[PDB]
């Protein structure tokens, strides 16, 4: 038989095999990481001012930041109008900048008792309970009033230094670029991250009206508990704006195909596992597939519950008068792409279900580097065919035809030729004869026995892999 | 740089519907016969 249980569940796994890498090719955002690469070389590497050295990976002193808020931040990102956002004119930002500062509370620590007469007090490190939360200096408004960790959108994240919750001072930046310097300063001139500090944040947003990708951009400080700080930037580019046009329903239709195919195989493979033989995990093949079932349904779900609203964006895009709380959408975008590399693993995963007929797998790199010596040696003929022609022409055509002028553009021109853009007017115009000959004999030469020869090659080590298997896998 | 849709009724000129309706009214979409699939946008038969 062979036609319903060998032809059927390979070519099943490798439609799925498929369908995974297709939805995997579906998922690379290329302008979006293009966009925050720039932002961040914009920022990042942007210095304090153009005489001074403090940079944001070059975080060594508390003036480094506020150095660095009035320069070259506000020459990458705070560019004037023609106070619009827009350094290259082409880089536009949405909305308007957040500041958070998480100190530490007066007094966050004690001083020892045997030298009380010159120790005052210490701060400890960044965290829920050690988190400043009444005024810390000139108080007039929020510019040093902690706001409540629920009441300004804030939760612990518990990233590479400590879990940084909500609560700490914040403040909300200016619609004009001039208007958020002054700002900077006058935080700058008071105390507003001081020594009893533990950590400040930075929020934004980017729209780059001419493409349609509004991301956001968080820059992170940790000012450690032994003196200095350690600043770092991080990208999110969520988006739910993605039904847009013919790609767009090719993938919805690519995701429900493959919703589908996933549902028919936990229906085909619910069946033989619970009216059959059970507890089967230990057999590299029937645990594998439930594990693969179950993934693949954990996943879908997971990205289906990450676009479940899409109102954000819009509300944003409405009323930009503010900063909008885009740290839950980073942190469900940082949770999807955590997601996406969980389903690279997955097609990983999948590509070794489809290694059920294994073996086959560095028995026969023997033949493959011999069909590499075959090419090899093959390039060095046509090569030394081609260059001989490109001559020839070079030296005929060479004063009259605008085509073949410089050597470095007869090699293109007959590229283009095998390709097929053949031009033939100005060849046979500027030479009647030599000039159809060269034609035809390249023609001839170069499309009837020089790529023949390479499509033989390839046939026959096709047939020797395909002997050599046939021996000794049916022999032995 | 989209945004949503108009709904409502506007006299001539725009916007000042002083009597009863707008003298140009929404005139809402028919039942069956629409959906033109713009450039870059789907549309119905509604519209002034």
């Amino acid at each position: 038989k062979y036609l319903k249980s060998v032809l059927r569940e390979l070519v099943t796994y490798l439609l799925f095999l498929i369908v995974l890498c297709i939805l995997t090719y579906g998922m690379m955002s290329s302008n979006v990481y293009y966009y925050t690469r720039m932002m961040s070389q914009l920022f990042l590497d942007t210095p304090v001012s153009k005489t001074e050295k403090t940079n944001f990976k070059t975080l060594s002193s508390m003036e480094d930041f506020w150095k660095f808020t009035e320069g070259s931040l506000l020459d990458g990102l705070y560019w004037k109008m023609q106070n619009r956002s827009f350094i290259f004119y082409e880089n536009l930002l949405l909305g308007v900048p957040r500041i958070r500062q998480l100190r530490v509370r007066n007094g966050s620590c004690s001083i020892p008792q045997d030298l009380r007469d010159e120790i005052k007090e210490c701060y400890d490190v960044y965290s829920v309970s050690s988190e400043d939360r009444a005024p810390f200096g000139p108080r007039n408004g929020t510019a040093w009033i902690y706001t409540s960790e629920k009441d300004l959108n804030g939760s612990s994240h518990w990233g590479i230094i400590a879990t940084y919750s909500g609560a700490g001072y914040y403040l909300d930046l200016s619609r004009t670029r001039e208007e958020t310097a002054a700002q900077v300063a006058s935080l700058k001139k008071n105390v507003w991250l001081d020594r009893g500090t533990r950590a400040t944040f930075i929020d934004f947003s980017v729209y780059n009206a001419n493409i349609n990708l509004f991301c956001v951009v968080r820059l992170l400080v940790e000012f450690p508990a032994t003196g200095g700080v350690i600043p770092s930037w991080q990208f999110q580019p969520l988006k739910l704006i993605r039904y847009v046009t013919t790609f767009d329903f090719f993938l919805a239709a690519c995701e429900i195909i493959f919703c589908f195919f996933i549902f028919y195989y936990v229906v085909e493979e619910i069946l033989e596992i619970r009216i059959h033989k059970l507890h089967y995990f230990r057999s590299f093949w029937n645990c594998l597939d439930v594990v693969i079932v179950v993934l693949s349904v954990v996943a879908i779900g997971i990205n289906i519950y990450r676009t479940s609203n899409v109102e954000v964006l819009l509300q944003f895009l409405e009323d930009q008068n503010t900063f909008p709380n885009f740290e839950h959408l980073a942190y469900w975008q940082i949770q999807f792409n955590n997601i996406a590399a969980v389903t690279v693993f997955f097609v990983w995963i999948k590509l070794f279900k489809f290694i059920n007929f294994n073996r086959t797998m560095s028995q026969l790199s023997t033949t493959m580097s011999r069909c590499a010596k075959d090419l090899f040696g093959f390039a060095i003929m046509f090569f030394i065919i081609f260059l001989a022609y490109a001559q020839l022409a070079y030296l005929v055509f060479g004063t009259q035809v605008d085509d073949f002028s410089t050597f470095q553009e007869c090699i293109f021109t007959q590229f283009r030729i095998i390709l097929g853009d053949i031009n033939f007017a100005e060849i046979e115009e500027a030479n009647r004869v030599l000039g159809p000959i060269y034609f035809t004999t390249f023609v001839f030469f170069m499309f009837f026995i020089l790529l023949n020869m390479f499509a033989a090659i390839i046939a026959d080590t096709y047939s020797e892999v395909k002997s050599d298997l046939a021996q000794q896998k049916a022999e032995m | 740089a989209a945004g949503g849709f108009s709904t409502s009724d506007y006299d001539v000129g725009w916007e000042s519907p002083h009597n009863g309706s707008g003298t140009w009214a929404y005139s809402a979409p028919d039942l069956l016969g629409a959906w033109s699939w713009g450039s870059c946008a789907v549309y119905d038969s509604g519209g002034y």
